[PDB]
């Protein structure tokens, strides 16, 4: 069960998006 | 206006009153008006409820 972090009431009209990774693992994507 | 159960963060200049506890009263929390007696409870509240 995940509780909320953040709400943003930023006005974006979203598409899109990407992962960020560093360097000098895994991740999974799904859909609501 | 944003109408919500999340914290309110605009507010009219209501003087806030201290708290009275045990005893029957005429609350209004954030605009919550609401009547009934206010007791300290064990119901632990997520923190952002
Ligand atoms: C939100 O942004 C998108 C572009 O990022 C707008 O365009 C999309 O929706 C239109 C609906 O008429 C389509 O005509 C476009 O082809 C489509 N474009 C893409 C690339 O998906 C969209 O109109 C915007 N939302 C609103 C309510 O206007």
């Amino acid at each position: 069960a995940l509780e909320p972090l953040v709400d943003l009431p930023i006005g974006i009209n979203i598409t899109r998006f990407q992962t960020l990774l560093a360097l000098h693992a895994a991740y999974y994507v799904g859909y609501l | 206006f944003e109408l919500l159960h999340a914290p309110a963060t605009v507010c009219g200049p209501k003087k806030s009153t201290n708290l009275v506890k045990n005893k029957c009263v005429n609350f209004n929390f954030n605009g919550l008006t609401g009547t009934g007696v206010l007791t300290e409870s064990n119901k632990k509240f997520l923190p952002f409820q």
